[PDB]
């Protein structure tokens, strides 16, 4: 349990350690004894308890702020479509189309994590790093938030050719198999590309659009649409709300890993 | 003593913050420093010396809008009145 | 006993205030435990009033319990001696407050039911209304200042001074005091009992020269309160009856029970 | 009334402006060569600025702007340019 | 439907305004709604704003006129200032009846600044509290200006300023002082004006 | 929202309350009506503030030494209080005290036995608390146990709002000092929110409020109440919360 | 439920006057949004009144006990 540590003497008192224990054995039973918290947003539940995609409803994709859009001096009218409308200086998202097309790129996360496709999540904003780590872990998929190398796909053997890699197994276990400097070498190119921000990725959209991958991204007011396969209505610039989006994505993946396990266990 | 300008005289009835015991607050109220500026026509007062002598410098050069900030009707009708009062012995 | 008052009689309720158990435990069986206590306290509970044993032993941290349940009798006595009890149906048959009543919003600021001056009190009336600024004031800020009160306690009208410069709503906790006279200074000498300690043995200039000046008067050193009202604000008089979301309620029914002809009698004539 | 610029090849000062603190031995050396210049010289009435001056310059005689980095880094974001 | 719920939204609950964040005028009252995160969300910028408010801002309080603009910004201070001054307000216990029984733009009695009533007395260990006692500061040779709680008020002496005010000067502010505060009233443009004594 | 915990065994709670100690009535007066007008008032005074997304311990600790926000401290206190006595006078979640509670009870009330610092406890509950408060035998970091009595809504862990000391009647100077020492100490904090450390545990808690005896015992009586309380605690908890 | 100003889960502020406005003008209850408005003007002060007694009577009760 706590290994490394020497007691007191019961004549002497409780030292600095002792103490951190004991207030950790207070806090564990008797700290949290009074009432019980209900109804309340707790910032880090986005990312460990994503609700499934069958559940989200308009009011819990408006709480998260995902409604809010862009200056209306920054549209882009090519978004038209998915405004609902200006409010205070911004422009509304209709969130009904931003659940209809979050539930379809959902289906399309859960169905390429299914099928053992390689997917990325790639969002270079300052606090984006642990929803994207999560979201990888939990799918058994790849994450980049620090920068996005131009030409990391369609130039693939000067950048990623140097970086290990692995054989697996159907339920995902390392086989730990020697593989071939040519195996190596080739290319392993994403399934699928979930890019947060994608007006400061373009460089990442237009490589997809060469290399043919599948993307998903959350497309704010001033957001060229047609620039990913499936496109997310929805505010980008919101830890909170872009933290929702993946998350539901996120589990959505791990249900379409969990299905292929189940199968690949039966 | 000291000089007036190092110092900031907090009104009264007025609210304050800690702020405003600091230079910060004396250099932002530097950065950060009439009859015309209204519906009345200013050349009714081409025969009003005393008025529109304000919107002139002290040589009688008019003032650019720049300065005045007039609006552009206003500045016609004021440098109108100017050179009217100019031209009929007044001003 | 001493204690013992006119309105109320045992067996009987308050009209629409307590129910038979509820006066039975607010009142009798209060003061027959306060009585059986006090004389143990000391056996001058007979041979002097209570007001007389409260300022007599004042001060005294031996005598603390004597002071203390003087202080809880006459207080208790004052509070339900000023009632009378109200029209108001009676606390028992009506159902009790739910959680619900911590929602209800209250209308002490736009309606108000039993006045001095309806019951012929005039010249209370317009003490109140020089003092408290209207009536709705008055009822609003004395029900709210005993609400106020977390657990024992009491709301005092007192005129400040025989004659009487203004009067006040003042809150006394534990068996407190709502004379003024009598307890006024003590932490302050106290304090220099203190300093004197560690001299046989500036932060003194300032505490001393704050406790003195905010005790002192205008143009004078003691000030006297002297009571008028009393309201109890104990969990023990209103819990029985009203249950635990009830106190507001008991509230509005003693508003409604006051008796103003005895606090107009209690008035210090006028300066 | 608001004047919104082109687009620029950069948004740069060409000579920002700095905060030179004066140098304090130089303050003093003023204040004792005036205080010299009026109550005569060698005078005991700023003895103080002399002592002062001796503290001040007995080790060492005389005891940038980051406009144009946030300028650049900023320009892009600010500059209110309509989408491609 | 989603306008309902944007009407309800908690940002549709701040009313509309443009008053600049930089005021260098008077200041009787507050012209900005405070805004506040609890620690766990702005440890992720978040405010319940359209965008995230930058990691420079380590305050939990701000004022915001604009969600976005053309500059890609929110426009915002990270000062929630005016709270302090009426919970000092509130410590005073100085009381300032309206809130008794198309539309009229005029503040309404005290704008919120208290909802105490006049008559009641502060009960303490040394026995009723017969005045408020509170630190200040002079602040200029003048009935003098003194610097009280977050609010100008005007000093009156019992007989004359003590030699401190003349041997101090302008530098009189460095220095703290007890006053009484007599009263507190409020005037029509919603300026309080507390009228103390120098102790 | 503050909702009231869901207690172990809550039908024979309400059907039969706690024997030995409270009826039916009476303990839901003192928990499933006081508590729930309890965690109404904190979520009244607490919502859309930060301080509804923290448990009422941290809530109390927050906001100790704040002088405006007492009414949410006491509240606060309250809840947790309530639920620390509630929770170690439930009938279950034949229990005894455990070795190490009596050595420390030994170690600390001058070799005493247990009954005896009951006695105690009963006697200091008489006259320290009058009117509203808590009981408390809380261990300090000396690893001490003492007998610790607040009035209404004080709390055992912070000791500049345990407020044992009533000074609304006359106090000793023994008491006026024990004050002086602890304002002093109170002063000697550098943090500016100005508070102290404090790691005060609480190891028994009654509850000295009239929504737990008035109504089974009565105006007087309340020494009977307590009587019953201690020698009919839950020791499985009361050993749970001595650090071992 | 708006036909009462205090909500659990809520605080007290102008959200809930104007809330309560809305309310009593879709009931009928009053015909003109501003008698509605006043009414929960008064609402609104009686509960300001109520939680500011509060804040100072806890405090001094907290003196009075040390
Ligand atoms: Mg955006």
């Amino acid at each position: 349990p706590y290994p490394n540590l020497i007691p007191s003497a019961n004549d002497k008192p409780y030292s600095s350690q002792e103490l951190f224990l004991r207030q950790l054995n207070h806090s564990m039973r008797t700290a949290k004894l009074g009432a019980t918290i209900s109804k309340v947003y707790y910032p880090h539940k986005d990312i460990f308890y994503p609700p499934l995609p069958e559940n989200i409803t308009v009011e819990s994709l408006m709480s998260a702020g995902v409604h809010l859009g862009q200056s209306t001096s920054l549209w882009r009218s090519s978004t038209q479509s998915y405004i609902y409308g200006e409010y205070k200086g911004i422009h509304i998202i209709d969130l009904n189309q931003t659940l209809s097309y979050l539930k379809r790129a959902a289906k399309v996360v859960e169905g390429v994590s299914e099928s053992g496709g390689i997917i990325l999540f790639l969002g270079t904003r300052q606090g984006q790093k642990r929803g994207l780590e999560e979201a990888a872990k939990k799918t058994h998929g790849y994450y980049v938030s620090t920068r996005w190398i131009p030409g990391t796909l369609t130039n693939s053997t000067e950048i990623s050719g140097i970086w290990e890699k692995q054989e697996i197994d159907s339920n995902d276990n390392p086989t730990e198999r020697a593989l071939s400097p040519n195996e190596t070498s080739k290319q392993v190119k994403p399934d699928l590309l979930v890019v947060l921000n994608p007006t400061e990725n373009r460089n990442a959209l237009l490589e997809a659009i060469k290399s043919r991958v599948p993307t998903i991204a959350i497309i704010d007011t001033d957001s060229e649409p047609s620039l990913v396969t499936y496109p997310i209505p929805g505010n980008d610039d919101s830890l909170r709300s872009v933290n929702f989006l993946l998350g539901v994505l996120a589990r959505a993946g791990q249900r379409g890993l969990q299905n292929r396990l189940a199968r690949n266990n039966e | 003593k000291i000089d007036q300008s190092l110092s900031k005289k907090l009104p009264k009835g007025t609210i304050y913050d800690p702020f405003d015991f600091s230079m910060g607050r004396i250099h932002l109220d530097r950065k950060y420093q009439d009859i015309m500026k209204s519906g009345a026509n200013p050349l009714e007062f081409y025969a009003r010396p005393r008025i529109l002598s304000r919107y002139v410098t002290s040589t009688g050069r008019i003032q650019h809008r720049d300065i005045t900030g007039l609006s552009a009707k206003n500045q016609r009708r004021l440098s109108k009145a100017i050179r009217r009062c100019q031209a009929i012995g007044l001003m | 006993t001493r204690y013992a008052l006119e309105h109320l009689k045992e067996g009987a309720p308050l009209k629409g205030l307590f129910s038979i158990e509820g006066l039975q435990k607010a009142w009798f069986d209060r003061v027959k435990y306060l009585d059986a206590k006090l004389n143990d306290c000391t056996n001058e509970a007979q041979q002097k009033p209570l007001e007389t044993l409260i300022h007599e032993n004042s001060k005294s941290a031996s005598k603390k319990h004597i002071v203390n349940y003087a202080s809880s009798l006459y207080n208790l006595k004052f509070s339900m001696s000023s009632l009378q009890g109200c029209i108001r149906t009676p606390p028992e048959e009506c159902p009790r407050l739910g959680p619900e009543a911590l929602l209800q919003t209250p209308d002490f600021n736009r309606t108000i039911s039993n006045e001095p001056l309806t019951t012929g009190n005039e010249r209370l009336q317009a003490a109140l209304i020089s003092s408290f600024g209207s009536l709705m004031e008055f009822r609003t800020l004395l029900i709210n200042s005993n609400l106020a009160i977390s657990g024992d306690g009491f709301t005092w009208l007192v005129a400040r001074r025989i004659e009487y410069d203004k009067l006040f709503i003042l809150n006394t906790y534990n068996a407190g005091t709502p004379f003024n006279f009598s307890t006024s200074g003590v932490m302050n000498e106290l304090n220099n009992q203190y300093t004197n300690m560690e001299k046989q043995r500036a932060k003194q200039a300032k505490t001393k020269f704050i406790y003195e000046t905010q005790q002192k008067g205008f143009s004078g050193k003691e000030v006297s309160y002297i009571p008028l009202l009393a309201i109890d604000a104990s969990p023990k008089t209103w819990l029985t009856d009203y249950g635990v979301f009830g106190k507001r309620e008991y509230l509005e029914r003693v508003w409604d029970s006051i008796e103003w002809k005895i606090v107009e009698s209690r008035l210090p004539q006028r300066t | 009334p608001v004047y919104r610029l082109p687009p620029l090849p950069r948004l740069k000062v060409k000579k920002p402006i700095i905060r030179q603190e004066a140098n304090k031995c130089l303050v003093l050396m003023s204040n004792l060569l005036q205080c010299w210049s009026s109550y005569g010289h060698m005078s005991p009435k700023c003895a103080g600025l002399v002592t002062e001056l001796k503290s001040c310059t007995s080790e060492s005689a005389l005891g940038k702007s980051n406009i144009n980095y946030h300028a650049a880094r900023l320009y892009d974001r600010i500059n209110g340019k309509p989408h491609d | 439907t989603l306008a309902e719920l944007l009407g309800r939204s908690r940002i549709a609950q701040v009313a509309n305004n443009h008053k600049p964040l930089t005021y260098t005028g008077k200041k009787f009252h507050p012209t900005h709604q405070i805004i506040e995160t609890k620690p766990s969300t702005l440890y992720r910028q978040e405010w319940g704003l359209k965008s995230a408010i930058p990691s420079k801002i380590k305050s939990r309080y701000l004022v915001y006129n604009d969600l976005d603009t053309l500059e890609r910004i929110t426009t915002f201070e990270p000062r929630g200032g005016t709270q302090w001054n009426r919970l000092r307000f509130q410590e005073m216990g100085v009381p300032i009846n309206p809130f008794f029984k198309k539309f009229n733009t005029e503040i309404i009695g005290t704008g919120g600044l208290s909802y105490s009533l006049p008559g009641k007395l502060k009960n303490s260990p040394n026995g009723v509290i017969q005045r408020t006692v509170v630190p200040g500061r002079i602040l200029n040779v003048v009935k003098w200006l003194a610097a009280i709680g977050g609010f100008v008020a005007d000093v009156v002496f019992f007989q004359s300023p003590p030699s401190s005010f003349n041997s101090m000067g302008d530098f009189i502010r460095m220095k703290t002082f007890l006053f009484e505060i007599l009263e507190a009233s409020m005037e029509k443009n919603g300026s309080v004006s507390m009228h103390a004594r120098l102790l | 929202i503050h909702v009231v915990p869901k207690l172990p065994n809550s039908k024979a709670l309400l059907q039969n309350g706690v024997p030995n100690i409270l009826s039916s009535s009476g303990f839901k007066t003192v928990w499933f009506d006081y508590q729930r007008y309890l965690c109404d008032k904190l979520t009244l005074a607490t919502a859309g503030q930060s301080l509804e997304s923290y448990y009422p311990f941290h809530i109390l600790l927050k906001t100790a030494g704040n002088p405006l926000q007492s009414n949410i401290f006491n509240l606060a206190s309250s809840i947790h209080n309530n639920h620390l006595f509630v929770e170690n006078i439930l009938p279950s979640a034949k229990t005894e005290p455990s070795r190490l509670f009596l050595s420390k009870i030994k170690d600390s009330f001058n070799g005493s036995d247990w009954e005896v610092v009951k006695e105690e406890m009963i006697y200091r509950a008489e006259n320290e608390v009058l009117g509203q408060g808590w009981l408390f035998l809380v261990e300090n970091n000396e690893k001490k146990l003492f007998i610790l009595t607040s009035n209404n809504n004080g709390t055992p862990y912070y000791f500049p709002r345990n407020q044992s000391f009533d000074l609304n009647s006359a106090i000793s100077i023994d008491e006026f000092a024990t004050l002086k020492q602890m304002k002093e100490l109170i002063g000697k904090s550098t943090k500016l929110n100005g508070k102290v450390q404090d790691w005060t545990m609480p190891i028994i808690c009654v509850n000295l409020w009239d929504h737990a005896y008035l109504h089974d015992y009565g105006v007087g009586n309340r020494s009977k109440y307590v009587k019953n309380v201690l020698d009919n605690l839950n020791w499985s908890v009361v050993n749970n919360r001595i650090f071992s | 439920d708006w036909s009462h100003m205090l909500q659990i889960g809520r605080p007290l502020d102008g959200e809930s006057v104007i809330q309560r406005t809305m309310y009593l003008i879709k009931t009928k209850q009053y015909g003109d949004m501003v008698e509605a408005y006043d009414h929960a003007r008064y609402e609104f002060y009686a509960l300001r009144m109520q939680e500011e007694t509060e804040q100072q009577v806890a405090l001094e009760e907290a003196e009075m006990f040390g």
